[PDB]
């Protein structure tokens, strides 16, 4: 259960902050 | 370049990480405009995920470089699964290495000074072997990731 929790909180955040769109 | 996505300049990449979290940068000629980029980034991160995932944090103990290797492993594997990667992704890896060596500091049962160059070693050989083809294909670290992440 706990490496599932982070697996998705982190997946989760990447996407987030995946939206830095420039250059 | 083109070459940025071996694995020298990655392991180079993730150990510079954790001397920057562990408060001993190396005093060199510095480190390269991609770490000094992905130090801030990175650790904005890291510092959102220890504080959501606090209580969670506190049921692992990361007592051996061979745990935190395994549970780098473990999660890292079950993040990327679905076979997407992007910047944001590769950008959670140095932040979960971070999280992992703050806790080998803490609970390591025998600290060893060198501990943090084998955490860099499997973190740099996850993202080489899982995600180094698309960071060439994507212009690298100083044609892609330092693009879309550099100050305004």
């Amino acid at each position: 259960s706990l490496l599932e929790k982070l697996a998705e909180y982190l997946r989760q955040m990447a996407d987030e902050i995946n939206k830095k769109y420039v250059k | 370049g083109m070459t940025d996505c071996e694995f020298g300049y990655i392991y180079r990449l993730a150990q510079d990480y954790l001397q920057c979290v562990l408060q001993i940068p190396q005093p060199g000629s510095g480190p390269s405009k991609t770490s000094r980029v992905l130090q801030n980034v990175a650790f904005s991160v890291q510092k959102e995920v220890e504080k959501n995932l606090k209580s969670c944090l506190d049921n692992v103990n990361v007592v051996s470089v061979d745990t935190a290797r395994t549970l780098f492993n473990q999660v890292m594997e079950k993040e990327f699964e679905d076979g997407i990667i992007n910047w944001g992704r590769i950008v959670t890896i140095f932040a979960f290495e971070g999280i992992l060596i703050k806790k080998l500091l803490r609970q390591q049962i025998a600290p060893d000074v060198d501990t943090y160059k084998e955490i860099s070693y499997f973190v740099a050989e996850f993202i080489m072997n899982n995600t180094g083809e698309w960071i060439r294909q994507n212009g690298g670290w100083e044609n892609g990731f330092v693009k879309k992440f550099e100050p305004k």
